[PDB]
């Protein structure tokens, strides 16, 4: 997962 | 002064975009020029508004993982400390202008089929400013390749291609990667049935298994050249560490439990435990084409099971390469 996400 | 996109994206190449991934800062295309494929990632930067609901990034932010790309690409090229298990970088641009209609299509066709978690980029006006990154194209990232590979025998070269680079970027840069899940690891098919590294001038090759591995990514990255030290500064950052649902969030709150939150110091363990995370994934969320039928590939299943619970009590990925059971 991306680490930060909106 | 900034270029318009037609300098990066020439006609001919803007037509062969298509999407390949994206994140809250930016969105990754790939292309082909000279019969060959290319990524491209486009960050805007320097404006006031939100994209993606998230204010943009300067230039001044941007630079760290500019200077890192670079000096991780040109580690191919080195003698003492060189390998190619970096993604190459062909090129970096500023760019001006509003978004290629080219682009917004590819953009569209993968919010059609895959979806998108972006707003999508039409909104920019002719004075916005980005960054446009071109890569080496490194294949599929191993997230997607979750149910594609033959069996663990690929895991073990995997794991031992990410290690040597680590090991490499250590010795050379006082590398750490800090953010190497598996959305950050390439595969790409190879026919060289031997990959080579040098790690303090002694040269050694890793078996493919048909696969060459590129790690991407340095956002979080961390490195230094003659005690001048490129990182970003994370520590009062509000949401990084507050993740949870995979191990992958596990690791950041690691990694700053292991620097005492001062990531500008050197903690070459925080490699380590991306590899852990990594091993972790190999065993527990990767499924394989063949299972591990003979008992020759129990063994390389033990193998790494015993890498798995090992590899914690070393203290960067050069220790583990070079005195880890699992390499010998
Ligand atoms: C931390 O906050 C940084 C943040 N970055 C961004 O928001 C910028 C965009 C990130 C794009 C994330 N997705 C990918 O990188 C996926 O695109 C593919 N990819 C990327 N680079 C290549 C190359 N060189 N070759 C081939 N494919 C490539 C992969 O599928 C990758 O997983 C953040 O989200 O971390
Ligand atoms: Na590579």
């Amino acid at each position: 997962a991306r680490k930060k996400q909106t | 002064g900034p270029v318009p996109f037609s300098h990066c994206l020439p006609t001919e190449k803007l037509q062969r975009c298509e999407k390949i991934g994206e994140g809250v800062f930016g969105e990754v295309f790939q292309t082909i020029a000279d019969h060959t494929p290319v990524a491209i990632k486009i960050i805007a930067i320097e404006g006031p508004d939100l994209v993606n609901g998230s204010h943009q990034k300067t230039f001044e932010e941007i630079l760290p993982e500019i200077i890192i790309s670079k000096e991780l690409s040109l580690l191919s090229g080195e003698v003492c400390n060189r390998t190619e298990g970096f993604i190459g970088l062909n090129s970096v641009h500023c760019v001006q202008g509003s978004y290629p209609p080219l682009l917004l299509k590819a953009w569209d066709h993968y919010n059609s089929t895959k979806g998108s978690a972006n707003d999508r980029p039409d909104f920019f006006k002719d004075d916005q400013l980005f960054i446009v990154l071109e890569f080496e194209f490194g294949g599929i990232d191993l997230e997607q390749m979750r149910t594609k590979l033959s069996s663990l025998a690929t895991a073990k070269s995997i794991l031992h291609q990410l290690t040597a680079s680590l090991a490499v970027a250590e010795a050379s840069l006082r590398f750490e990667h800090r953010d190497l899940h598996w959305g950050n690891v390439l595969l790409k098919k190879t026919s060289l049935k031997k990959l080579h590294y040098t790690l303090n001038g002694k040269s050694s090759t890793i078996p493919s298994c048909g696969l060459q591995v590129s790690i991407i990514d340095y956002t979080l990255s961390r490195l230094e050249r003659d005690g001048i030290v490129v990182f970003c500064d994370v520590s009062m950052d509000e949401d990084l560490f507050t993740g949870d649902g995979d191990y992958q969030f596990d690791i950041y709150r690691l990694m700053k439990k292991e620097n005492n939150n001062r990531w500008g110091e050197y903690h070459p363990y925080s490699n380590v435990l991306w590899l852990h995370y990594l091993t972790d994934k190999m065993l527990k969320q990767m499924t394989f084409k063949t299972k591990c039928n003979t008992p020759a590939m129990k063994q390389i299943k033990r193998k790494i099971q015993e890498f798995h619970r090992t590899m914690l009590n070393f203290s960067s990925a050069t220790d583990l390469l070079c005195q880890h059971s699992l390499f010998k």
